C-alpha cells in the first residue's frame, strides 16, 4: 500500500471503548466531608456527552475506597482487545495526587497503575485517559486583570 | 460556588 | 552512529505511556465547582467535546477547555479569602500519538 | 441563563494559565542521560523542533517528542537495577491557545 | 474585517522572545552530586535548536542556587512587550518539583512564580515555556514488550 | 547512561 505514518491512535476498533464516570456526592459523616452539590449535573453531563462519542458509559455513585479500587481491579481485568481506547472520569473531593472515596482518600496511582501498560495487556498502546475533578491542594488563585 |  | 541506548532488537514501550490526564487544575490548587450548574471543569470539558470531538485532536479540544474555564469564570463568595478567585486546567500527558475521536 | 460566577464585568485571567512545563519524564521518575550523546528528552526535542516547528503546533511536536523517547530509548547498565529501563517524557501544559513557533 | 478566531498565540511579535539555558554540569563536592557528564551536548543542541527559530538564547553554566533565582528575577524584570514567548531549560539534578543549583536545591514553583500573570505583566497573555530535564524521583520504568 |  502506500505510505503509513502512524501519527493518530487506530480509533476504529469495534468498540471506542469504556468510559467509567466515579459520581462521589455523599460521604460518610465520620470523614467530615461535604455533599458535593451540582456533581450531578456533571455526571449526567459526561454521560451524555461520552454517549455520543460511542463509548460504553458506566456510572457508580458514592463509592468508599474500597469500592473504586475494586471496580478498577476488575475494569482493567477485562478483555479490551476490541476497545480503541479506555475513559475515566473521578469527580469527588481530593488533594494533590489522592481522590476520595466515600470513607477515605485513594491514591490515584493506585487507581492508574491498574492499567499500565504490563498490567493490562488489551489496552498496551492504546490511549488511556482519566479527568480528574477534584482539589489538588488549597492554594487559590488571584488571578490578574487582562 | 464550593470547593472540592 | 551507535549507542548502548538505542534501536534495541526488542521493542518496548513505557509502562507509563499511554497515559493522559486531564486535571480540573493546576497542581496545588483548588478546584471550583458551582452548587447548581456543576464544576467549571466538567462543564467546560462536555461543551467542548460537543463542539469539536469531530472536529479537533483531543489535546487542542482541552487547550480550549483550558481557555474557557481560564477566561469566563470567576468565584463569588461572601468569604472574602474564597471571593474573585480563578482557575486553570492543567492538561498532563504522555500519550505517545495525536488522538481524534472520529475517524 | 445567569450565575454568580460567569461573565465577569472585569476580564482576568488565571496568574497560572499560559504556563507550559514540558518535562522530560513522568511523575516520580528517574530521567536518563547518555553521558556521551546527551539525554534522551533533550536529543529528541531538539530532532522533533528541527524537523517540525514550521509544521506542526507545539503539543503535536512534543506527543512526537513523547513517541520518540518511549520508542527508541533502552537504558544499559552494568548495574542490573538500572539496566533496560524505559522513559517516558510529561507533557503539563497550563496554556490557553494553539502554539506555533512560526506566523 | 473578516472573522477572527484567536485560536492561536500572537507570535509575530518583533521577537519571538528569550531562551534562559541553565546547565548545570559540575557541582559542589559538598552537595555530593554527581558531574553530569553530556549536559553540554543538550546545552550546545538547545542553543542551535532555538537560535533557527529565532529565540535570544542566553546561556548559563554551573549556577548555584542563588544564582538561579537571582537570574530568574532579573529575567522576569524585563520589558517582554516585544516579545512573543519566553522560553526557560533547565539542565540538571532534581527530585520532584524540584531543580538543583551547583550548591542545593531550588524550588520549580520559586523560579516560575517570578513569571507568574500578576508578577511579570510583559509576559501575561504570552506563552511561558519550561522544559525540565532533570530526575522527578527514583522511580524506574520496566517497560513492556510490544 | 546516568540518571539525574
Amino acid at each position: 500500500s502506500g505510505i503509513s505514518l502512524d501519527n493518530s491512535y487506530k480509533m476504529d476498533y469495534p468498540e471506542m471503548g469504556l468510559c467509567i464516570i466515579i459520581n462521589n456526592k455523599n460521604f460518610h459523616k465520620s470523614t467530615g466531608m461535604t455533599s458535593r452539590s451540582g456533581t450531578d449535573v456533571d455526571a449526567a453531563n459526561l454521560r451524555e456527552t461520552f454517549r455520543n462519542l460511542k463509548y460504553e458509559v458506566r456510572n457508580k455513585n458514592d463509592l468508599t475506597r474500597e469500592e473504586i479500587v475494586e471496580l478498577m481491579r476488575d475494569v482493567s481485568k477485562e478483555d479490551h482487545s476490541k476497545r480503541s481506547s479506555f475513559v475515566c472520569v473521578l469527580l469527588s473531593h481530593g488533594e494533590e495526587g489522592i481522590i476520595f472515596g466515600t470513607n477515605g482518600p485513594v491514591d490515584l496511582k493506585k487507581i492508574t497503575n491498574f492499567f499500565r501498560g504490563d498490567r493490562c495487556r488489551s489496552l498496551t498502546g492504546k490511549p488511556k485517559l482519566f479527568i480528574i475533578q477534584a482539589c489538588r491542594g488549597t492554594e487559590l488563585d488571584c488571578g490578574i486583570e487582562t | 460556588d464550593e470547593v472540592d | 552512529a551507535s549507542g548502548v541506548d538505542d534501536d534495541m532488537a526488542c521493542h518496548k514501550i513505557p509502562v507509563e505511556a499511554d497515559f493522559l490526564y486531564a486535571y480540573s487544575t493546576a497542581p496545588g490548587y483548588y478546584s471550583w465547582r458551582n452548587s447548581k450548574d456543576g464544576s467549571w471543569f466538567i462543564q467546560s470539558l462536555c461543551a467542548m467535546l460537543k463542539q469539536y470531538a469531530d472536529k479537533l485532536e483531543f489535546m487542542h479540544i482541552l487547550t480550549r477547555v483550558n481557555r474557557k474555564v481560564a477566561t469566563e469564570f470567576e468565584s463569588f463568595s461572601f468569604d472574602a479569602t474564597f471571593h474573585a478567585k480563578k482557575q486553570i486546567p492543567c492538561i498532563v500527558s504522555m500519550l505517545t500519538k495525536e488522538l481524534y475521536f472520529y475517524h
